[PDB]
């Protein structure tokens, strides 16, 4: 069995009955239906005027959670502590620390100021967790290392980011989420070969885009506007695509000679996040930041849903002049739905999604090298994408929201 | 040289010496080939009898190195290129023994490819007269070339084949050599081995493209059934040598006036050869007007149809469909060769009269859109071309080159719009490679100058091109900023005076990004931005103190290409008469020639002397020449470290009291030959070979 | 199968253009050159592979030496190749300053007949996809390349070429001596089918001490020193010796330097620090001017044309002479046509234009500062890689015979040492 949940492909709560859970991810795509946090009309879009509620996946017996990432973690206290759950969580410490950073900054984002017909489920959207639930959930985590056995459930090193691992379970059922052949420690795909059931929830959300081409397309029109006298706003996380952005932004400063521009970074957990890697960290917008504002700066704010964080200030401030620019590097949130409560924007909106995860070519290569008995995937990774006429679904069942398939 | 020549002849065969340099020996061979043209070789061999002693030691001493063996064989061949020297080199049985068993052919040193490739060259040097033909015929010296036709070295095999061709084409000027050669050729064209068939075709290709005469007609008649029988073999043997033979036979019409079965050998070959080789033969047939139009139509319909499985499967035989869908390798190869052959056939007058310009542009645009997305599939063939050919760099390069060379064909403006609307999409595509961006910039440039005022609908392409040009000038790779600056230079050289290129360029932020590149880390991006902002400021589109930045780059920069580019920019600023370098003609040349004089570079000083040439051509006053150059930098430059810089000064001074004492013409005659002339001379080479002072080859 | 043809250098140093055919992919494994020759023999023979764009998947340039990259702007833009050329990041930057100096030697050696221009150098550099070390680059769906650390000069890499499970790694010009500069070669257990080594030092600190002793002796008795070097070759290795020893025993006597195509050693050292320190996995030296050598007293000058090719070096060497206190140090081969071969061959009477025999009474010394793997290091690299067959494409055949005998004796592997044009089949 595989009692699937949370029909988003990259953020799965796949409750693999056996009773294990394969990941505890949170969609958060609900928050794009709400007004910002500095029903109403905004450029023809209706918006709920409340706290931005979260798409909880649709738990007293699922004794195990195999959390794998830190973008894929942020549903943890919803089902760990406040829901009547007694059990455990496993990950590795580079995952857990910078996951805790994101959850703490999200509580900071929301409790500092305390498509609707097409919405998949509205009766399950609940309010945000609180710091006590965050700490109680993160107190249940039992750290395990790479390739170390915990049924025989073993994590394996993957190539997505720091501590991003993907797990296997022996009797055989394997699993993939957040993997990358281009890179962090490279994939441990050797042990993935002998398998009976396989899961491929973690793949690219923009398969027709080379990630290196998108890094170049980020740096190019960053430098195009910071050489134009205008700022740059990069809505991103303290941990995630920002480290790959910065290890190439330093190289672009070295290579193209773009200097004398101050790279900033504003997040309540960013000072605790940079040690995991000119970048002038400041902790917030109100304080010492207001006195150290050099005009052609490049601020890396805290949340890319464009309602939380300091980013809402920067869109309400910069969003009227064309010199300023926003570059969307996140493959999770919509370029256009997250920009919806600001849509009369003169500010240059740019979508440059850096996703280092598996494009379908190397998905097929990995499946050829592995040769599984069966392969389970999201229903969007079994049929071609709804935006393309290509052949970019893996050839080798499928799952949807609250779909319980049997193998 | 002639005084040292007995000493070196003693040194070369001396076993007590170390091994002579294989470059020294080949330079001696070049010297001997030079000297045995204006003098009779038997006179030379009579006056210096140490050479026959060297050759007799080669016959006699069994332990020479391979280099000196090859040197002596090629030397014997060089001397015995005349008949009298051939009989003089047989008074002691040297030549029959050198190339026969007594020489290196009958011992272990024959294993060295150097000795075999020297034996072939010695024979080719001597086989030039009837006595050499008799010596080749009687002693079996053609059987050895028959064996060496299939040698392991590609340098020996491709020399044995041309030695056979030369022996054949000189014997026919049916003699025993010319008949035994073609007997072996006919036996090999009927062989079951690909190497032997390849060798026979490589002999026939050369001997049919080299000489046109009745005996070649008889050869073609007696061998065209054997040639035509190769097309019934599975697989086809030596397809490219076969195609070369067909296109060298058919390019001479004297073989089609023979039995007609050449044009029926080609006609079946265009229908039975594999998908790799129908293209070259079809292009070669269409490149010549001698083939029948019935054959030519089938020759062109096998060239187009790879670009017709795309047009019939996208815009909403199996002999190409099975090729275009087998793999990315097969599809990529077929389309690259197809667009390359259409690049070759595009600018010819031999092209077919209904040249499908609109359909070819449609197919090219479709291939480009298949590579960079948004190519809708009209079938399942289109659905395999959309995923097989997506993100293919090599087909994108071939298609962009072809779409560049479709510019020359005149057509309606719809073709120009359709081409540019995908060239722009290739420019602004985030995934476009740097090489694809170079191809796309060159293709866009070719397609823009072919729009005859710069034309309607082109300014609206400029306002959509420049927001891509600015983003390309900030590219992470220096290749793409370099390519964008080259594009801006080559577009501001053509329409720099056009209204909608000065109204629409400064309305962008290209000049203020072409100025920020003067401080780019890469010397190439500083150099191509200096030439960019000379061409940008030659037409008045600067967007003042550019001269001081340029003079700063000429003075204190830490690279060479920026200073070369800066002196070039002043060179065309003074040729053109730019206002910065024409408001005060004397003072500018004065302040730039101190920067030019003290350089550690030679092309910068050469450009300074070119600038002095420009100033002296502007003047014709002599007091203006009394500044830091035009009489002083030239005098120092005559004794410069570099011959091109020195020659630039001597040519400048040829064009005052101190000018009288300088022997200009003798200085030029010295400064017209090599800097190596005192060491590429015969005497210096002999001394370098005789140097026993001493002190191994390594990396430079 | 794998078919390898050394197109220009299989049993000689120079014109390195080794060619490898694996399952469906042809790769060119250098584009070498040859000084000496001045007409179309300086370059490899590109008539034994015909179009090249459709036939050749990859071109791979090992390091920046002119005998491994000399024909690259000729092969690309005269012969007509439009494809990917794979140089490590340091090599891509040093190469257009090394090859803009051969264009100067050839421009005054009157050998610009079938030759690459400066614009052609830039165009060839714009076709380069500069890889990083230990990074797997995909050129096709199934063929990948991977650069390594060779440790010979600034940018030397040992490129591995792999389709599926079959592979070949070209270790062009590596080193196995960790010295006071670029370290030793590292290759992991790739275990390929073929290992295409280099065998220059086949039968193979003393030079480090002797160089400084020999300059130290003739700057304290009033003599002068000339080191003839190329632009960014081995001069930058000697600059740190002349700063480190001159921290110890200064004497504060001048040291000059002159290229014109670069800075003294800083663009070299922007690249040297991350390449040497991360990627394995000055006030004494000053500037030189054309009139700055007539100053009396001791002096040390590095000159722009290496090997005593006719240029700055020839003038300075011609002008120190007549003084036995003066001295010149040769660190390179100095090919036959050059004055360097004439003076380190044994001659002291040299001719020039007219009849002007130069009485060379300088001290003349030759300390070969070439960092190649000796006998032991080559077998240690073969032990590191553990291949199925070894190929030898650099060095003289007489020493390569003994290296074949040893590498077939202890390590039970098949060693091939083909001549130019010979095709070996695996
Ligand atoms: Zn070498
Ligand atoms: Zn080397």
């Amino acid at each position: 069995k595989l009692y699937c949940l949370s029909g988003h492909p990259t953020l799965p709560c796949n409750v693999l009955k056996f009773t294990i859970m394969l990941d505890c991810g949170l969609d958060m795509t609900s928050t794009l239906n709400f007004l910002p946090l500095p029903l109403k009309e905004c450029s023809g879009h209706v918006f709920v005027d409340s706290v931005p509620e979260f798409c909880l996946p649709e738990l007293s017996t699922v004794d195990v959670i195999l959390i794998s990432n830190y973008h894929c973690m942020m549903a943890l206290p919803y089902i760990t502590e406040h829901t009547g759950f007694t059990g455990t969580v496993y990950a590795t410490e580079p995952t857990v620390q910078i996951g805790r950073l994101l959850m703490e900054e999200l509580v900071n984002f929301i409790e500092r100021v305390p498509p609707l017909k097409d919405a998949v489920e509205v009766s399950t959207w609940r309010r945000c967790y609180t710091m006590q639930e965050v700490n109680s959930a993160l107190s249940k985590i039992q750290l395990v290392g790479y390739s170390q056995k915990i049924v025989q459930v073993t994590p394996l090193s993957s190539g997505y980011a720091l501590g991003s691992s993907n797990w296997i379970i022996q009797s055989k059922v394997s699993y993939v989420s957040g993997s990358s052949l281009l890179t962090p420690q490279p994939m441990d795909q050797a042990s993935l070969k002998n398998s009976d059931v396989l899961v491929l929830t973690g793949l690219t959300q923009i398969p027709t885009a080379n990630p290196d081409g998108m890094v170049g397309e980020f740096c190019s029109n960053l430098a195009l506007t910071v050489r134009n006298g205008g700022n740059v706003l990069v809505p991103c996380y303290p941990s995630g695509v920002i480290y790959d952005l910065l290890e190439c932004l330093y190289q672009y400063i070295d290579s193209a000679g773009l200097s004398s521009v101050p790279l900033y970074f504003i997040s309540p957990v960013a000072n605790s996040s940079l040690e995991f890697s000119k970048l002038k960290h400041y902790p917030s917008i109100h304080g010492d930041f207001s006195n150290d504002f050099r005009q052609p700066c490049v601020v890396f704010t805290g949340h890319p849903s464009l309602r939380f964080g300091d980013v809402v200030h920067f869109m309400e401030l910069w969003g009227k002049s064309s010199l300023n620019t926003v570059i969307f590097t996140e493959p999770d949130f919509s370029y256009l739905e997250a920009l919806a409560p600001y849509q009369p924007l003169a500010m240059k909106c740019i979508y440059c999604p850096i996703d280092t995860r598996l494009n379908f070519i190397q998905v097929s290569k990995l499946l050829k090298e592995v040769q599984p008995l069966h392969v389970v995937c999201p229903e969007q990774y079994t049929q071609p994408p709804p935006a393309q006429s290509h052949r970019m679904d893996l050839m080798i069942p499928a799952m949807s929201y609250r779909r319980a398939e049997v193998l | 040289c002639a005084q040292l020549l007995p000493a070196l002849c003693a040194v070369l065969v001396d076993p007590r010496q170390p091994v002579a340099d294989d470059t020294c020996l080949e330079k001696l061979l070049d010297w001997f080939k030079t000297v045995t043209e204006g003098e009779s070789s038997v006179v030379l061999l009579q006056e210096h009898p140490c050479l026959v002693e060297l050759l007799s030691h080669v016959l006699k001493v069994q332990d020479l190195s391979s280099g000196v063996l090859s040197f002596s064989l090629r030397l014997a061949g060089t001397f015995a290129a005349q008949e009298n020297c051939f009989q003089y080199l047989q008074q002691g049985e040297l030549l029959p023994g050198l190339f026969g068993e007594p020489g290196p052919l009958g011992r272990a040193t024959w294993a060295v490819p150097t000795v075999r490739s020297g034996w072939i060259q010695g024979l080719r040097s001597l086989a030039q007269h009837p006595s050499a033909l008799r010596f080749l015929a009687d002693h079996g010296a053609v059987d050895t070339i028959f064996s060496l036709q299939g040698d392991s070295s590609l340098f020996v095999a491709s020399a044995a084949s041309q030695l056979l061709v030369h022996v054949l084409a000189l014997s026919m000027r049916w003699p025993a050599c010319a008949q035994k050669i073609m007997d072996h050729v006919e036996e090999s064209l009927c062989s079951a081995a690909t190497p032997k068939v390849t060798q026979a075709l490589n002999v026939l290709t050369t001997t049919f493209g080299r000489c046109q005469s009745p005996w070649t007609e008889a050869l073609w008649v007696r061998l065209s059934p054997r040639v035509a029988c190769l097309l019934e073999r599975d697989p086809i043997p030596a397809a490219h040598s076969f195609v070369d033979l067909l296109l060298c036979v058919a390019r001479s019409p004297v073989f089609s006036s023979s039995d007609g079965s050449l044009w029926e050998t080609v006609a079946r070959a265009l229908s039975c050869l594999g998908p790799t080789h129908m293209g070259p033969l079809a292009l070669g047939i269409l490149k010549l007007e001698h083939c029948p139009q019935a054959l030519r139509t089938q020759a062109f319909q096998v060239l187009l149809q790879p670009l017709a499985c795309v047009l019939k499967a996208t815009v909403q035989d199996a002999t190409t469909v099975d090729t275009l869908l087998a793999s990315k390798s097969s599809c990529a190869g077929l389309l690259c060769r197809t667009l390359a052959h259409l690049e070759e056939l595009q600018p010819l007058p031999q092209r077919p009269s209904p040249w499908p310009q609109a359909s070819l542009l449609g197919a090219t645009v479709t291939v480009l859109r298949l590579c960079d997305g948004s190519a809708a599939p009209a079938s399942s063939v289109g659905g395999h071309l959309c995923g097989t050919l997506a993100g293919c760099v090599r087909v994108q390069r071939a298609a962009l080159d072809f779409l560049g060379t479709l510019s020359q064909g005149t057509g309606p403006q719809e073709l120009v719009t359709q081409a540019l609307a995908v060239l722009l999409e290739c420019l602004e595509s985030p995934g476009s490679s740097p090489t694809v961006l170079k191809k796309a910039f060159q293709a866009t440039l070719r397609w823009l100058l072919s729009s005859p005022d710069l034309g309607p609908l082109i300014p609206q392409f400029l306002r959509e091109l420049f927001p891509v040009l600015q983003k390309r000038l900030c590219h992470p790779c220096w290749e793409v900023r370099d390519s964008a600056l080259e594009f801006l230079t080559q577009l501001s050289r053509h329409w720099g005076g056009q209204a909608d290129f000065r109204c629409a360029l400064l309305a962008s932020e290209v000049p203020q990004l072409a100025l920020q590149l003067l401080q780019d880390p890469e010397s190439y991006v500083r150099a191509s931005a200096v030439t960019a902002m000379g061409q940008l400021s030659s037409q008045g589109l600067h967007a003042q103190s550019l001269f001081l930045e340029l003079l700063h780059i000429l003075s204190v920069d830490s690279e060479g290409f920026p200073r070369r580019a800066v002196m070039q920019v002043f060179t065309e600023w003074l040729r053109d008469g730019h206002a910065d370098a024409a408001q005060d003609t004397e003072q500018f040349v004065a302040t730039v020639l101190q920067a030019a004089s003290r350089d550690l570079d030679w092309e910068v000083r050469a450009q300074g002397l070119e600038l002095a040439l420009v100033f002296l051509g502007q003047t014709l006053a002599l007091r203006a020449l009394c500044h830091v150059g035009l009489f002083d930098f030239a005098f120092c430059a005559l004794f410069d470290c570099d011959r091109p810089v020195a020659q630039k000064s001597c040519d400048l001074l040829l064009f005052l009291a101190m000018l009288r004492s300088l022997d200009l013409e003798g200085l030029r005659s010295t400064l017209a030959e090599s800097s190596d002339h005192v060491e590429k001379s015969p005497q210096s080479l002999l001394q370098d070979m005789l140097a026993t002072g001493g002190f191994e080859a390594d990396c430079y | 199968e794998i078919r390898v043809t050394p197109l220009g250098a299989g049993q000689d140093v120079g014109r390195s253009c080794i060619l490898v055919s694996i399952a469906g992919k042809n790769v060119m494994l250098d584009c070498g050159m040859h000084m000496g020759f001045n007409d179309d023999r300086r370059f490899p023979d590109f008539s034994y592979i015909t179009r090249l764009t459709d036939f050749l998947d990859c071109v791979i340039i090992s390091h920046f030496h002119l005998d491994h990259c000399g024909a690259l702007p000729y092969f690309s833009e005269m012969v007509g190749y439009d494809g990917p050329i794979y140089m490590t990041h340091p090599t891509q930057a040093i190469c257009p300053i090394l090859l803009e100096d051969y264009r100067k030697i050839a421009v005054d050696k009157k050998g610009e007949a079938n030759f690459f221009t400066s614009q052609m150098i830039k165009d060839c550099m714009k076709k380069v996809v500069a890889v990083h070390l230990h990074q797997t680059v995909q050129v096709d769906d199934e063929l990948e390349i991977k650069a390594y650390y060779a440790g010979h000069v600034l940018g030397a890499a040992m490129f591995q070429i792999k389709v599926g499970s079959e592979s070949v790694v070209y270790t062009g010009d590596y080193n196995m001596t960790p010295d006071r500069h670029l370290g030793a070669a590292w290759i992991d257990k790739c275990r390929p089918n073929l290992l295409i080594t280099e065998s220059t030092y086949a039968t193979t600190r003393c030079r480090e001490r002797d160089f400084l002793k020999k300059v130290h002796e003739t700057v304290e008795r009033g003599g002068k020193v000339l080191i003839p070097v190329f632009a960014l070759g081995r001069a930058q290795e000697l600059c740190i010796l002349l700063e480190t020893f001159w921290e110890r025993m200064n004497l504060k006597v001048p040291i000059y330097f002159s290229t014109g195509l670069t800075e003294k050693a800083n663009h070299y050292y922007k690249l040297f620090i991350p390449w040497t320190n991360q990627k394995i996995r000055f006030k004494h030296i000053k500037a030189f001017d054309r009139a700055f050598a007539d100053n009396p007293g001791p002096m040390v000058v590095f000159a722009t044309p290496g090997m005593l090719h006719a240029g700055q070096s020839l003038q300075i060497f011609r002008k120190w002479a007549g003084n036995e206190k003066n001295m010149v140090i040769m660190p390179g081969y100095c090919v036959q046509g050059t004055v360097g071969h004439k003076i380190l061959s044994g001659q002291r009477k040299l001719e020039m234009e007219g009849r002007q025999v130069l009485e060379v009474k300088m001290q003349v010394e030759y300390m070969s500062f070439s960092a190649h793997a000796d006998a032991k290091g080559i077998m240690q690299l073969v032990g590191q890689a553990e291949p199925e067959s070894v190929l030898l494409v650099h060095g003289e055949a007489k020493k390569m015979e003994f290296l074949k005998q040893k590498i077939e004796q202890e390590l039970r592997v098949n060693c091939y040492m083909p001549a130019n044009g010979e095709t070996v089949t695996l």
